[PDB]
Formats: structure tokens, C-alpha cells, sequence
DNA sequence: AGAGCGGGGAGCCAGCAGGGAGCTG
RNA sequence: GAGGGAACCCACU
DNA sequence: CAGCTCCCTGCTGGCTCCGAGTGGGTTCTGCCGCTCT
């Protein structure tokens, strides 16, 4: 159905919009509480016909500490997604000379993409997200507390405080859903502010590995 | 705890018989062997086994029951620690003569009565001076040993009180009363 | 700090495991002392808001100076601090206690 | 309802369903040997899935002698009229939905089953 | 648990089993002992001497009028279709025992002292007995089918009327 | 409910099971579907898997040469008004199954059409169910149409998701699984509201769906929560169900114990469970492992 | 006594009343007396012949 | 120290019993009582 | 020392006339039980008039089972609760379950009321012959005496179905034992070994035996678990 | 020549066989 | 002023 | 564009674990026959 389509394309860009403002980007007050009758004003309702196109959905959005830094989310329309298409994205991304950027996959892709992503990794950073897994903010859940992304300095201060080295703490999954929430790589560190029963409050740090 | 057990007071272990002189009994008491029949006569007639061999069929199973019954119950050619149960809504007849079946006697109780009477009180009253015992009470067709698959088939009375009509009747058709 | 509290405990239970039983030890004060709760105290506010000031500063877990520090230490003693506040009270102990 | 197997009388063995085009109609063909045989029914594979509703032909008439049965007399024969009758469940798997009392005559020569 | 009575010789254990769902439908095969891999229950009729259908399924149901017993057997019947005679069954059976055979005789009579001596011995252990053992097979398969329906009900292992009791003699 | 509690809970949460005993979702609802009971049951009925065989009374194989001139002639009418092969499934459904689940006809169509790409051709009227599918355009088809129809009776989705096999609605009489609010006075007051409770997990697809609370709506899957949520989740799930396993008594043991089980359970990033294979793959010496299990192995490891 | 697990002849009430026909506490009840001080206990302890036997488990 | 004990066999003569139901019905109860029927 | 020397002077027993009750709390408890019998018997009529009605998510046989249990623990816990309201303050009975020393009121509910319903893997007495829990019963017997219910107090004495149903009460009770010790060592065992290295830091930060950091502070608060105490927080209820 | 020598459950992991995608001549 | 192992069974808390 | 390559998934087989601590007992090693005088 149309509506079930454009409902959930509503939802997806609300929760990539979130992830854009959590990760630093600049994202606006009004893209971040827009509504689903302001997506049915600024996009179509019949998908199938293509009044929204997904194309037509991709998002542009740039660093709050670097307007010169900026993120593409793209929503590739084909349900399993594979080198031929990715290769059309990254050729845009070297022709709008982006670095970052998000595809949102609607099935899955193929295991060759995958393995392609990790390799140009080093030079374009593209992460994949299922439409099932952006479906809502996991961050919002209440099991989920609270993450942070340490700057260097920050971690370099944590560890002299400390006296720790890298491997002694705590460890976070490369491929935690949290860690693909926020865009984060092996050897950044997450604080992880929760609350406690005994303390009030505790405060965590995850490598990640 | 619950593997290793212990017998009860008065149950004994069977030891064993010939399945043979029940199976002339059976040949010569209207039973069909399965080596003489056609299988559409097994639809409605009742299969019966011995020591678990299914030997023929029969089509009047109260009066075969009965006869057997009636057979064990006088140390006929029924030994008292031959089995036989009769599975009604399946239409079988198990009868058993191995050993290591588990049975008890227990007492007979028909149109709800004890076959146990004062006489055989009395007369086990004076156990030493009248030869009186407990196999005379076996042969008496008074006490019947029953085992685990023919205690499925039969109503126990845990007391004679039970056998003696109630304002709400539970049962009226007890086979069998506990000693 | 109420604020805090009803963020960390939303089911509103108040039942919480903290180190120094207060309610018991101005009980035990109240009866060392031989306070009689019918009179006018010599306490004075200004003192139960400096001395539940200068004791928070002497409850330490954390140590260091270090904002780090400073934050850990915070956090790692909300709880009774709260707790703290909220049992000696300038109103509570002039009026309850 | 269910409709039964069909038996080929040539080699004594099972028959199959087969369309044939010619007349286009549906014949029952043994493949062991060349008999062949057209279909009176139509149906072919049925299943029942909630059609459970019939437990009667399951109960056997022979019940109404079990000792361990419950006898009741509030619950007389149609074809009969005896007063005594038998009361049970069906114990099936296919019959835990349901504590349904099946009853059947006491009296010989009836056999009459029923319910409520 | 198969065992000849009044003789003392270890028990021979066969299984009729009926497959899991999750094929067309249900199949029922047959663990013989001595038979290391599972033997579909049609092929065991036929080696034991019965060609036709008739004839096995009137072994394994009694009534004909009963549409389901039939549903069920069905994929056992088609199942071993390709099986029609005695001696195919018999090397069918055969060609998987614990000492096969490379002759097709020597597989024939593997399977025929499998199926006469070990295969319920209790029922008979002598020849001309194929009509009480394919009897007694047909019972199991019957009530392997009354079970599998819920027509009848499973068996319980800790009921002592399932239990017998080895005291001095039996052990001795 | 046949929640798994007590010592084998202690045993699927210490060892990380991948199948529990009984997953289970609390699945609590956002907005007036959390008061109202209908919606609650649009809901539970959105949300508990339905195939075909839940609301079909029989199934048949009948054999239609000419579907104009229809054998079983009780559905002559409806056919005759719509105008292949000669083969025809014939289905009926139970019109109380068929009401419960507020399926519709012409969604059982479409979706057995979408299942099955549309290539066979399903026709349906009644007013005593029928649903007539034949195929459109070597072998036999009757082998081919039964496997179609036992695709359709058992691998068919007409509503919910696949790994949840039944929903629990109930309202709690108990604050423990209730929307404990604060009102504008500052109060803490209880809200009764309808929560579910099903017998499979599927946590991403249950957590996506409307009318769902995506913040409070919760599992005991613990892999599950790990494989959604994250490492800090599951470890705050971890210390929720040890809690409910222990407390389940009365008894209590303090919180510390329980925080030290479940950051030595998630310190390294992933469910290290309390087992050979979770304690043995650390990083700690050859010596504590070969003490602790597969001695041999270890050492010569090592 | 007899004490066959299923009697309805023989009920506390019965062995009660026998008790008491003998000119003690019908519950088994007694006055003891405190054999260090010689001082009635307040409580009337239940005292009669009970059968135990000794285990081969010795120290 | 009485033991409360008895049994009931759930279910679910509510009957216009006239003269001679009520005396068929009562031999139907106790049939075997019968030495002599006189002319009946 | 002092209470031991105030308990020769007083003395404390247990008797016979502890187990006693009033002949009217006898009555009552017997009416208890009829007035639940007879709730049984209207449970199973409903059931048989296809007139229960089956709660969501629960089969017609669990819904009545969950009815029939329901109505028979209330009625152990009425009988139970008319006795041990019963009991003068001398009883011995009272006296040591009041002091908490020795008995739950479950115990007084059995010595002198109602034993109760007989239990085996949590659902009453199974059918384990052919659908009859003893072979003194009818076949589908579903009341309270036939699957298990114990309506005699262990004063009165036991029925011996009763007698039976209870030794597989108790057999099941032993059976948890005997075989949970194993699993619960098993587990004893593994908790052990996973976390015998983890301590207290002199930095005070909690590390295993690698020096990796489990907690930055132990319980995230620093805090020993002996001295902490149960308090309440006086401005998370209130109302502004 | 006798004395003495010889000959059951439960649950997790790893390898191999099936897919489905992409690739090149 | 100190010379067997193993298997099994029973029992104890 | 057909056949080949190359990584996801499904299956079966292999492997390792199964509370702590105490008394007491019996029975077994070892199993018998030889080649030399
Ligand atoms: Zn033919
Ligand atoms: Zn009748």
C-alpha cells in the first residue's frame, strides 16, 4: 500500500535526521520535529506511482565544527543493492567531493557490496542501514543510556587520568547498532553516562574494537 | 531417589507359566486364528494376544472374558498368575503368562458384593486344624491376583463401605475390593 | 535534586541502599544529647547549610582535582548527597528534627 | 468429505489420478500395469482442518460395558429409551479444545451414541 | 522388544517410525535389527512375500471404509513404488545390512534370515510364519497410525504395566 | 504465560542461550491504543503470525475441465459471473477464524498473489467459503498444485510477524508493568494501560511497528537485545532479568553483586557467556583456564 | 495400641478420652517440675512413650 | 479425629414418574427380589 | 544465655491439643470444603455445558484447570486462616510460628485444617492409568479427591488416595532436590571461575586479573556492601 | 619336574555441501 | 614409630 | 549470455560438561597354559 510506504519513509527520515544531529551534524528544528502531514506537504504520497521517489529523499546535511564537511544519506530504490549502484553513489560522492555517507538499503545488499564498502573504507566512508534497523531510534529506547563520543583530547586526558592503556577498557563492537548509530571506528572511545541505583550516576568508557 | 524401590506388603512377582494350555483352550473355545481367516473379519472382531502374539480373533468377547475369568478364578487350565486384560475400546485381549509381571491379590466384588463370606472367616479362623489357607481362598474364586495392566481394566473399593449405596453413588460396578 | 531523583527512579520507588543511616543517627543525636523537640533550637540555618556543604566536600570517592575527578566524584556520590540534602534540611531540622 | 483410495483389479495395487484430455475428464490409470478406470468423484486430495466436529465414529458402541465408566441415569436413549447410559471425553489430541461428555446406551443390542 | 518365549536369548528390538513433517506426507519406515539403515515399511511387506496393495494394506488396516488410515499410508505406498517385487525387496533390505553382499544371492539370503530368525522372533522364528509376522507388523504400523492420528494414545514408559521385573531366575 | 524462572532462567541467562525456553516480548502501546481495548486488539492481532491454515476449514483437490461448467455447482454463480489448468484447489474457511483475525477476502487474495508472483490465478465470492485457485500456463500437476497448497497452508504470512506464535493481552493490577506518570501536581500516579505479552520475539519488526511504544517495549531475549540495542542495553537487560530471577522470591541480593556479573558478562563488547566458551576464549592465562575447564586442551593450546 | 495407617477405630479424640480415663491430661499434657530448682515449669509439657531407636551412626 | 471422605461423579430423576412407571421402575431396581408374581 | 535460664523457668512444648481446633472452627472448615467441592462440581458441569468460558491464551483444559486450581487454593487458604485464627494464645503451634522461630502458617493450615492440593510438576495428579489417577476412581474424574486434593488435616489422617497423592507430592519435593543440587553447583561452579580474579584496585577501580577495568568504581558507587542500609528518599514521592 | 617366565542427556563449534549474486571471455 | 592401588556397592549431611 | 568463481546459510558430526564433603563394605590385580629336565 501506498500509505504504509510513504509512512514508513516518513519514519526513516525522521530517524536518519536524528542520527545526523546526535552524530554532530547541522540539522535544523524544523527537519528534526517534522511531521508526517509536513512530509506529505514536502514529498508525494504514492510511492508506487513515485510522487515520493527516493531518489528525491536523499539527504545533504554538513558538520556543525566543519560547514566544509558534509554527509550524504542516500535511499537506493532497488531492494538488494549491489556493486553496480554503489559505484553510481561513489561516483557521486567523487564528483560533489563528499566523504561520508549513509546508504539505506531496503532489504539488504550483497555480500561482495559489503566487502567493497570495507575496502574503499580508508578513502569514502560508507555505512550500511537496513530500513528494519532505522525503522526507529534504538537511542531513544529506555535500555539505551546514554553515548557520547569522546574527542581525542578527551581521550588522551581519560587515560592519563586514569593511568589506563587502550586495551584495558571496557570494549564496544565495531558492529554494535549503537556504534553504526553514531558512525564510530576502531580506537574511538564512547562515554556512556547511565544511572544507578547505588551512585545516581556512572559513567562508562568503550573502546571500540 | 525413586530408581531404587521396594515391594509392598503383599504383592508378588509372577514367575512364569506355559503360554500352551491357554492357546488349546483358545483353538478349542471359538476363536479364529489369523493362519485361517479372511482381514475383513478383523474390522469388527476382537484381536487377542498371548504373551503379547496376536493368535486369532473373536466375536463374542463377554462370554470369552468371562469364561476365562471363570477358569482362572477355579486353578483351571488358567494358572492364577496368568493376566488378561481386555481393552474394550480397542477391541483387544492381552493375555500375559511371562514372568516378572507385578500383582496383588485383591477381593472380588460382583453386583456389588463380596465374595469373601463368614465362612471362609471361620474356617481361616481354625487355620491349623482344618488345613484351611490361603490357596484354598484362591481356589475359592474369593481372591484374585491382579497386575498393573489389568488394574486398568477393573473398580477398585478401597473398603467394603464403598460397595454399600450412598445418598450421591459414585460407583455401582465394582470389580474388586481391597483387602 | 528532586528533579534528578525522579529521572533516575521514574516508578517513584524511594526505597534506596545508602551507607550512613541518617534518620537513625539524628535519632541517636536527638537522644545523646537529650534534645527536647518542644523548644527553640540554637541551630542556626546558616550553619546546616554550610556544615551539609563542607561534609559533602569531605565525602570523597573519587580523588583529584581534575574536572575528570571532580565529575566522577560527583557522580559517584548523587545518591547520598541528595539524600543528604534532603534529610538535613534547614526546614527539617529546625522543625522535625 | 474424504474420499476414498481406488484400488486397480488387474495386478490388485493402488490406482492414480490421471486427466485425460481426450475426453478431458479424470481417470483412475494403475501404473504397475495398463488398467485404467474413469472417476465417479471428482475429488481427489480433501483435508480437514477444523471439520473435527464429528468424534461419534471414533466411539465404539462396545463402551457401555466398561466397569470403569461412569453410568448416569439423567440422560436417557433416543432410539431406546433405556435410562442407563455411559458418560466420557474424548481423548484425542484433537480433542483437548474440548471436555464434550459422549455418552452411549447401556443397555445390549442399542449402541446408540450421543452428546449433550 | 521382541523375544521368543521360554527361551532365553536377548531381546530383538524393531521400530516402526513415522517421519517428521518439517515431502508429499508422512512416511512410515522400519529400523530392523541387523538392517543399519531405515527400511520404508511397503518394502518390508513385500519381502516379507506380498506383492499386491490389497494385500499389505489389508495386513496394516482393517476397516476400508476408514478414509485417513489410507491418507496416511499413502506416502508410504508411493514412496516404495519402485519396489514390486519379493527378491527386489529382499536386496533392497539386503544391500544395506551390516554385512552387505556382492552377490545378489548371498543379499537374498542375508535378508530372508534377517526377516525369518531376527525380525520379530516372537511371533515365529520358522518358515511358513510370514502370514503371523506380516500380521503382527501390520499391528504396529496400525497402531503407529492410530497414535500419529490421535485416534489412540501414547504409550508411557514409567507405567509398570510396560515394566517387568528380572528377579533371580530370569538374571541367573 | 510459562515464563522459564528460577534455577534454568539463572542457566539461559548465565549461559547465553540462543533459544530460550520461552521468548517473550512486553510489548506496550503508544497513544489511546494503550486505553482502548479495540485497538489494543487491532494490535495483538497486527502483531501475532497468521498463515492460511488458521482460518481455512477444508482444503480440496477437484478437477474443473471446463470452469464454467463447475463440478461442485455450489459455487456455480460467482464463477459463471467472473467469465489455466483443468486442476483446482478448492478452499473453505472458518468464518469465526475468518472474523477474529479482521482478515478480508480479497487480502487473502492478493496475498496468496504476491506470494506466489500472480502466475496462478485465485477467484473468490461468498455470502460457506470458497477460494478457487488454478495454474496459468513433464510432470504431472496434481504434485505441483499439492506442494503449492501445503506452501500456502504452512509457509504463508496473511498478518503478523513469523517468530511470534501468540499474544497475551492483560492489564496489569500491578505497578511493576505499568505507566507509572507524573502529573502536573508532581505525583507519581499508576495508568492502567493494556500490554502484550507474546510467546516468540521478533524485537526490531515489533519495536517498528505503529501505535508501539518504542521506548519501554522490551524482551527477555537477551541475544536478541543484543543483536537490536546494543552491549549497554543488553547489559541493563542482563541486570533486569537476574533481578526478576532472583527477587522472584523475596529474597534480595545487593545491587553490586548483580552489577559486577553483568559488567564481567559485557566488558568485552560482546555476550561473554559463563561457560567454557565464553571464559576460556578470554585473554587471561593458560594456567586459570586449564582450572577452570578442558585442562588438556588448554594446555597443550598454550 | 494399634496403629494401622487406616483406622477409623482408633482418632485422637478416642485415645483423648481413654488418656483421660486414667486420671491424666487428655492431650498427653503433664505438670514436670524443674529438676535444677524444683519450681513447676508454666507450661505443661507433652510427655508420654514414644518408640526410638538408636542409629548405627555413632560419633 | 473423624476423616472427612466420600466421592461424587460430576454431570451436566427430574421425571413425571405416574403409577405403574413408578412401579416398573421400581423392579427395575430390584429385579432379583422376586420369588412369586402370583397371576400377573 | 539469659532468655535459655527464663525458658527453664517458663518451659515451652508442643502437644496434641496444639493440633486440636474448636468444634466450630471444625464445622467451618468443613463447610469451607463442601462450599468449595460443590464450586468444583459447578466448574465441571459448566465445562461439560461447553458453558466455561476459555480465557485468551490459555486452552479450554488449562483454562478449567486454572479454575478448578484456583477455587481449591483458596479453599486451603480459608480453611488454613479460620484455624490459625482460631488458635488461643496458648497454643504452641501459634506461639512458634508468631515468634517466627520454627513453621509457616502453611504448616498450622495442614496440621490442623486442610493438607491441601497434591502438585506433581505443578499441574495436579496425572492420569497415569488409562484416564484415572487410582484405579478407585471412574474414568475422567476431574473433581478434587480424584486428581490429588487432600481435604483431611495430617490430625485427621489421611485417606489412603490421599496417603498416595501426597507421598507423590513429597517424592516430587525430594526429586527437586536430589536433582537441582547438581545444576545449582554447576552453576556455583562457572559464576566462580569467571570472576575469582576480579578485586578492588588500590586506585579503587575494580580489575580482573588482566588489569582490564570492569568498574570504575565498585557498585559504581565505592561502597562496601556490608554497610549499606535500606532508606528512603524524602523528596522522590511528594507532591511541588 | 616342579619352578618359573611369557603372551544418558544437554549445548556450542567446525567443516562441508547447497544456495544466490557477480564476473569475463 | 610407619607398606598397595583400582573398580563397584551401600550409607551419611 | 553461459559457465565459472566466490562468499552467505543449512546440515551433520564432533566435542565437552554434569554439587561439595564423609563413613563403611567386597572384589579385582593375576591367568592360565607351557618348554626345560
Ligand atoms: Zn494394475
Ligand atoms: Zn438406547
Amino acid at each position: 500500500d501506498d500509505e504504509e510506504e510513504t509512512y514508513r519513509l516518513w519514519k526513516i527520515r525522521k530517524t536518519i535526521m536524528q542520527l545526523c544531529h546526535d552524530r554532530g551534524y547541522l540539522v535544523t528544528q524544523d527537519e528534526l520535529d517534522q511531521t508526517l502531514e509536513e512530509f506529505k506537504a514536502q514529498f508525494g504520497d504514492k510511492p508506487s506511482e513515485g510522487r515520493p521517489r527516493r531518489t528525491d529523499l536523499t539527504v545533504l546535511v554538513a558538520h556543525n565544527d566543519d560547514p566544509t564537511d558534509q554527509m550524504f544519506v542516500f535511499f537506493p530504490e532497488e531492494p538488494k543493492v549491489g556493486i553496480k549502484t554503489i559505484k553510481v553513489y561513489c561516483q557521486r560522492m567523487q564528483e560533489e567531493n563528499i566523504t561520508r555517507a549513509l546508504i539505506v538499503v531496503q532489504q539488504g545488499m550483497t555480500p561482495s557490496a559489503k566487502q567493497s564498502l570495507v575496502d574503499m573504507a580508508p578513502k569514502y566512508i560508507l555505512e550500511q542501514f537496513l530500513q528494519q534497523e532505522l525503522l526507529i531510534n534504538i537511542t531513544e529506547h529506555e535500555l539505551v543510556p546514554e553515548h557520547v563520543v569522546m574527542t581525542k583530547e578527551e581521550v588522551t586526558e581519560l587515560l592519563a587520568r586514569y593511568k589506563l592503556r587502550e586495551n584495558q577498557l571496557p570494549r564496544i563492537q565495531a558492529g554494535d547498532p549503537v556504534a553504526r548509530y553514531f558512525g564510530i571506528k576502531r580506537g574511538q572511545v564512547v562515554k556512556i553516562i547511565r544511572p544507578s541505583e547505588t551512585a545516581g550516576r556512572y559513567i562508562t568508557y568503550r573502546l571500540v574494537q | 531417589v525413586g530408581l531404587v524401590k521396594n515391594l509392598a506388603l503383599m504383592a508378588y512377582i509372577s514367575v512364569g507359566s506355559q503360554p500352551s494350555p491357554i492357546l488349546e483352550f483358545l483353538e478349542e473355545w471359538s476363536m479364529e486364528n489369523l493362519e485361517e481367516i479372511s482381514p475383513a473379519a478383523i474390522a469388527d472382531a476382537t484381536k487377542i494376544f498371548v504373551n503379547g502374539c496376536w493368535v486369532g480373533i473373536h466375536k463374542d468377547p463377554e462370554q470369552l472374558m468371562n469364561t476365562l475369568r471363570k477358569l482362572r478364578r477355579q486353578m483351571d487350565i488358567i494358572v492364577s498368575e496368568v493376566s488378561m486384560i481386555r481393552d474394550i475400546r480397542e477391541r483387544e485381549i492381552r493375555i500375559y503368562t511371562d514372568a516378572g509381571r507385578i500383582c496383588r491379590p485383591l477381593l472380588i466384588v460382583e453386583k456389588q458384593k463380596l465374595l469373601l463370606k463368614k465362612r471362609h472367616i471361620d474356617q481361616l479362623k481354625e487355620r491349623e486344624y482344618n488345613n484351611y489357607s490361603w490357596q484354598d481362598l484362591v481356589a475359592s474364586g474369593v481372591v484374585e491376583y491382579i497386575d498393573t495392566l489389568e488394574e486398568e481394566t477393573v473398580m477398585l473399593a478401597m473398603t467394603p463401605d464403598d460397595l454399600q449405596e450412598k445418598e450421591v453413588a459414585y460407583c455401582s460396578t465394582y470389580t474388586h475390593c481391597e483387602i | 535534586d528532586r528533579e534528578v531523583l525522579r529521572v533516575i527512579f521514574p516508578t517513584g520507588d524511594s526505597k534506596v541502599v545508602l551507607p550512613c543511616n541518617l534518620l537513625r543517627m539524628i535519632w541517636n543525636a536527638q537522644k545523646i544529647f537529650h534534645i527536647n523537640p518542644r523548644l527553640p533550637s540554637d541551630l542556626h540555618p546558616i550553619k546546616v547549610v554550610e556544615g551539609v556543604k563542607e561534609l559533602s566536600k569531605k565525602l570523597v570517592i573519587v580523588n583529584g582535582d581534575d574536572p575528570l575527578s571532580r565529575q566522577a566524584q560527583e557522580n559517584a556520590t548523587l545518591l547520598f548527597n541528595i539524600h543528604l540534602r534532603s534529610t538535613l534540611c534547614s526546614r527539617r531540622m529546625a522543625e522535625e528534627f | 468429505g474424504f474420499v476414498g483410495i481406488r484400488f486397480c483389479q488387474e495386478c490388485n495395487n493402488m490406482l492414480y489420478p490421471k486427466e485425460d484430455k481426450e475426453n478431458r475428464i479424470l481417470l483412475y490409470a494403475c501404473r504397475n500395469c495398463d488398467y485404467q478406470q474413469e472417476a465417479d468423484n471428482s475429488c481427489i486430495y480433501v483435508n480437514k482442518i477444523t471439520h473435527e466436529v464429528d468424534e461419534l465414529t471414533q466411539i465404539i458402541a462396545d463402551v457401555s460395558q466398561d466397569p470403569t465408566l461412569p453410568r448416569t441415569e439423567d440422560h436417557p436413549c433416543q432410539k431406546c429409551g433405556h435410562k442407563e447410559a455411559v458418560f466420557f471425553q474424548s481423548h484425542s489430541a484433537r480433542a483437548e479444545d474440548a471436555m464434550r461428555l459422549y455418552y452411549v446406551c447401556t443397555a445390549p443390542h442399542c449402541g446408540h451414541r450421543w452428546t449433550e | 522388544r521382541s523375544c521368543l518365549e521360554n527361551s532365553s536369548r536377548p531381546t530383538s528390538t524393531i521400530w516402526v517410525s513415522m517421519l517428521a513433517r518439517g515431502a508429499i506426507g508422512q512416511r512410515i519406515v522400519a529400523t530392523l535389527p541387523y538392517i543399519k539403515q531405515e527400511v520404508p515399511i511397503i518394502i518390508v511387506f513385500r519381502a516379507l512375500g506380498f506383492v499386491s496393495d490389497r494385500d499389505i494394506l489389508e495386513h496394516i488396516i482393517y476397516d476400508f471404509e476408514d478414509p485417513e488410515m489410507m491418507e496416511m499410508v499413502k506416502p508410504s505406498l508411493d514412496e516404495a513404488f519402485v519396489i514390486q517385487e519379493q527378491n527386489v525387496a529382499l536386496n533392497f533390505i539386503g544391500s544395506r545390512g551390516a554385512k552387505p553382499g556382492v552377490t545378489k544371492e548371498k543379499r537374498i539370503k542375508y535378508a530372508k534370515e534377517v526377516l525369518q530368525k531376527e525380525m520379530l522372533p516372537h511371533v515365529g522364528v520358522s518358515d511358513f510364519c510370514e502370514t503371523k509376522k506380516a500380521y503382527f507388523l501390520g499391528y504396529m504400523v496400525h497402531r503407529l497410525l492410530l497414535a500419529a492420528l490421535g485416534r489412540r494414545e501414547l504409550d508411557d514408559r514409567d507405567h509398570y504395566g510396560n515394566k517387568r521385573l528380572d528377579l533371580a531366575g530370569p538374571l541367573l | 504465560k510459562n515464563v522459564t524462572l528460577g534455577v534454568p532462567r539463572l542457566k539461559e541467562l548465565i549461559n547465553i542461550s540462543k533459544k530460550p525456553k520461552t521468548p517473550s516480548l512486553t510489548v506496550f502501546l503508544l497513544g489511546q491504543s494503550a486505553r482502548d481495548a479495540e485497538r489494543a486488539k487491532d494490535i495483538l492481532c497486527r502483531l501475532e503470525h497468521t498463515t492460511l491454515r488458521k482460518v481455512t476449514a477444508n482444503t480440496a483437490i477437484y478437477y474443473d475441465p471446463n470452469p464454467q461448467s463447475t463440478v461442485v455447482a455450489e459455487d456455480q454463480e460467482w464463477v459463471n459471473v467472473y467469465y489455466i489448468s483443468p486442476w483446482l484447489l478448492r478452499v473453505e474457511l472458518d468464518r469465526k477464524h475468518m472474523t477474529d483475525r479482521k482478515l478480508t477476502m480479497e487480502q487473502i487474495a492478493e496475498k496468496i498473489n504476491a506470494g506466489f508472483g500472480d502466475d496462478l490465478n485465485c477467484i473468490f465470492n461468498d455470502d460457506k467459503l470458497v477460494l478457487r485457485i488454478r495454474i496459468m500456463n513433464k510432470m504431472d500437476d496434481d504434485v505441483f498444485l499439492r506442494c503449492i497448497e501445503s506452501n500456502m497452508l504452512t509457509d504463508m504470512t496473511l498478518q503478523g510477524i513469523e517468530q511470534i506464535s501468540k499474544v497475551y493481552m492483560h492489564l496489569p493490577q500491578t505497578d511493576n508493568k505499568k505507566k507509572i506518570i507524573i502529573t502536573e501536581d508532581g505525583e507519581f500516579k499508576a495508568l492502567q494501560e493494556w500490554i502484550l505479552e507474546t510467546d516468540g520475539v521478533s524485537l526490531m519488526r515489533v519495536l517498528s511497528e505503529k501505535d508501539v511504544d518504542p521506548v519501554r517495549t522490551t524482551s527477555n531475549d537477551i541475544v536478541e537485545i543484543f543483536t537490536v540495542l546494543g552491549i549497554e542495553a543488553v547489559r541493563k537487560a542482563l541486570e533486569r532479568e537476574l533481578y526478576h530471577v532472583i527477587s522472584f522470591d523475596g529474597s534480595y541480593v545487593n545491587y553490586r553483586h548483580l552489577a559486577l556479573l553483568c559488567d564481567t558478562m559485557t566488558c568485552r563488547g560482546h555476550l561473554m557467556a559463563i561457560t567454557r566458551h565464553g571464559v576460556n576464549r578470554q585473554d587471561t592465562g593458560p594456567l586459570m583456564k586449564c582450572s577452570f575447564e578442558e585442562t588438556v586442551d588448554v594446555l597443550m593450546e598454550a | 495400641g494399634d496403629a494401622t495407617p487406616f483406622n477409623d477405630a482408633v482418632n485422637v479424640q478416642k485415645i483423648s478420652n481413654l488418656l483421660s480415663d486414667y486420671g491424666y491430661h487428655l492431650r498427653g499434657n503433664e505438670v514436670l517440675y524443674n529438676g535444677f530448682t524444683g519450681r513447676k515449669i508454666t507450661s505443661q509439657i507433652f510427655i508420654g512413650p514414644t518408640y526410638y531407636q538408636r542409629l548405627k551412626h555413632m560419633v | 479425629g473423624r476423616r472427612m471422605n466420600s466421592k461424587m461423579q460430576v454431570y451436566s430423576l427430574p421425571k413425571m414418574m405416574t403409577l405403574h412407571q413408578q412401579c416398573i421402575r421400581v423392579l427395575k431396581n430390584n429385579i432379583d427380589s422376586i420369588f412369586e408374581v402370583g397371576g400377573v | 544465655t539469659v532468655i535459655n535460664n527464663w525458658l527453664l523457668i517458663e518451659g515451652h512444648t508442643i502437644g496434641i491439643g496444639d493440633s486440636i481446633a474448636d468444634s466450630k472452627t471444625y464445622q467451618d472448615i468443613q463447610n469451607t470444603i463442601k462450599k468449595a467441592k460443590q464450586d468444583v462440581i459447578e466448574v465441571i458441569e459448566k465445562a461439560h455445558n461447553n458453558e466455561l468460558e476459555p480465557t485468551p491464551g490459555n486452552t479450554l483444559r488449562q483454562t478449567f484447570e486454572n479454575q478448578v486450581n484456583r477455587i481449591l487454593n483458596d479453599a486451603r487458604d480459608k480453611t488454613g486462616s479460620s484455624a490459625q485464627k482460631s488458635l488461643s494464645e496458648y497454643n504452641n503451634f501459634k506461639s512458634m510460628v508468631v515468634s517466627g522461630a520454627k513453621g509457616s502458617k502453611i504448616n498450622i493450615s495442614q496440621v490442623i485444617a486442610v493438607v491441601g492440593q497434591q502438585n506433581v510438576e505443578g499441574k495436579r495428579i496425572p492420569f497415569g492409568f488409562k484416564h484415572r489417577t487410582l484405579p478407585h476412581f471412574i474414568k475422567d474424574d476431574y473433581g478434587p479427591e480424584s486428581r490429588g486434593f487432600v481435604e483431611n488435616s495430617y490430625l485427621a489422617g489421611l485417606t489412603p488416595t490421599e496417603f498416595f497423592f501426597h507421598a507423590m507430592g513429597g517424592r516430587e519435593g525430594l526429586i527437586d532436590t536430589a536433582v537441582k543440587t547438581a545444576e545449582t553447583g554447576y552453576i556455583q561452579r562457572r559464576l566462580i571461575k569467571s570472576m575469582e580474579s576480579v578485586m578492588v584496585k588500590y586506585d579503587a577501580t575494580v580489575r580482573n586479573s588482566i588489569n582490564q577495568v570492569v568498574q570504575l568504581r565498585y557498585g559504581e558507587d565505592g561502597l562496601a556492601g556490608e554497610s549499606v542500609e535500606f532508606q528512603n528518599l524524602a523528596t522522590l514521592k511528594p507532591s511541588n
